[PDB]
């Protein structure tokens, strides 16, 4: 029973869309995790959806499309 | 704007739920509290989504608020925000805007993260957002917009965002997007546009993502020619509603064949 957004089974108002770690997109009033090669954004949202390849900027390298851990 | 003598929150904020939010902001015990303008001095963040906010009447006593969350409220009138210098982050996203005043943001030059969706603008003033150069994002989806100025956007040189989708867009104005050097992502689904200038895109070397989806696209040549060669040479860069690689999602009307399947002569 949640009014608002979900983390989890937690209850909250926001999701971490602009600030706060682990940044965070949105679906279906969920709060998810952006894929962890994104790097978070300070100005905008940090992914649009779940996948590596849907981030503003990677963290460290980029493999086209998809933001990577290590060098390709 | 500074309070002189110690008020009652009530009085500064006439909104019954706005009040409530700056005494639980404040941490005070009622809004019938008296409050002075160090207190308010110390607000550097409001949030208060779908907290059935009707006014921000009092919000003008807190030179120092950043960032400000007043999504999903009913707010008609944003004319208190004008001189909250300190601003970086205002989201007025699921509101009842019908319109803007003209310059409300000129003095908001520290504004990165603007969000208007949601509401029911029918209209952007001329040059709005000409003194906001440090805005990185701008949100303007699910309105009713169906024309832009020209040169609307051609102050935001730092701009990485987009939203224009889910509006009316009749019709994109001729280079406005050439300044849009950094922009990134880019929504313009759901419109009824039937064309874009050509060329339109050409300055846009930062763009990673776009949508195109839902717009009824006039696929006559020559006037398709630009946006069908366009989309072939950034096949990787549209995106469909759901958020994935889909070059094909920008249709033609009457026949629904891929906008980017179209040869002219
Ligand atoms: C962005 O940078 C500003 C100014 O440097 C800082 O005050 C703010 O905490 C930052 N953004 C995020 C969400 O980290």
């Amino acid at each position: 029973q949640c009014s608002q957004f979900l983390r989890g089974q937690e209850c909250v108002e926001e999701c971490r869309v602009l600030q706060g770690l682990p940044r965070e997109y949105v679906n279906a009033r969920h709060c998810l995790p952006c894929h962890p090669e994104c790097q978070p954004q300070n100005g905008s949202v940090t992914c649009f959806g779940p996948e590596a390849d849907q981030c503003v900027a990677c963290a460290h390298y980029k493999d086209p499309p998809f933001c990577v851990a290590r060098c390709p | 704007e500074t309070i002189t003598v110690s008020t009652p929150i009530k009085q500064i904020f006439p909104d019954d739920a706005f009040a409530e939010t700056i005494k639980a902001n404040l941490k005070k015990k009622s809004v019938t509290d008296a409050v002075t303008q160090n207190e308010l001095n110390s607000i550097d963040l409001i949030s208060a989504p779908h907290s059935d906010i009707k006014s921000v009447q009092g919000i003008q006593y807190l030179p120092n608020v950043r960032l400000l969350y007043l999504g999903g409220n009913k707010l008609h009138d944003i004319s208190a925000l004008k001189e909250l210098t300190n601003l970086t982050t205002l989201i007025l996203s699921g509101n009842q805007l019908q319109s803007l005043p003209n310059g409300v943001f000129d003095k908001l030059t520290n504004l990165k993260v603007l969000w208007l969706s949601v509401n029911q603008l029918q209209s952007l003033p001329d040059g709005v957002f000409d003194k906001l150069t440090n805005l990185t994002s701008l949100r303007l989806h699910r309105n009713q917009l169906q024309s832009l100025p020209k040169g609307v956007f051609d102050k935001l040189t730092n701009l990485t965002v987009l939203r224009l989708s889910e509006n009316q867009l009749q019709s994109l104005p001729e280079g406005v997007f050439d300044k849009l050097t950094q922009l990134k992502v880019l929504w313009l689904g759901r419109n009824q546009l039937k064309s874009v200038p050509d060329g339109v895109f050409d300055r846009l070397t930062s763009l990673q993502y776009i949508w195109l989806h839902d717009n009824p696209w006039d696929c006559t040549c020559p006037g398709i020619r630009y946006l069908s060669e366009w989309i072939n040479k950034h096949s990787g860069v549209v995106r469909n509603s759901a958020g994935s690689v889909a070059p094909d999602s920008a249709k033609c009307s009457g026949s629904g064949k891929p906008v980017r399947s179209i040869i002219c002569p």
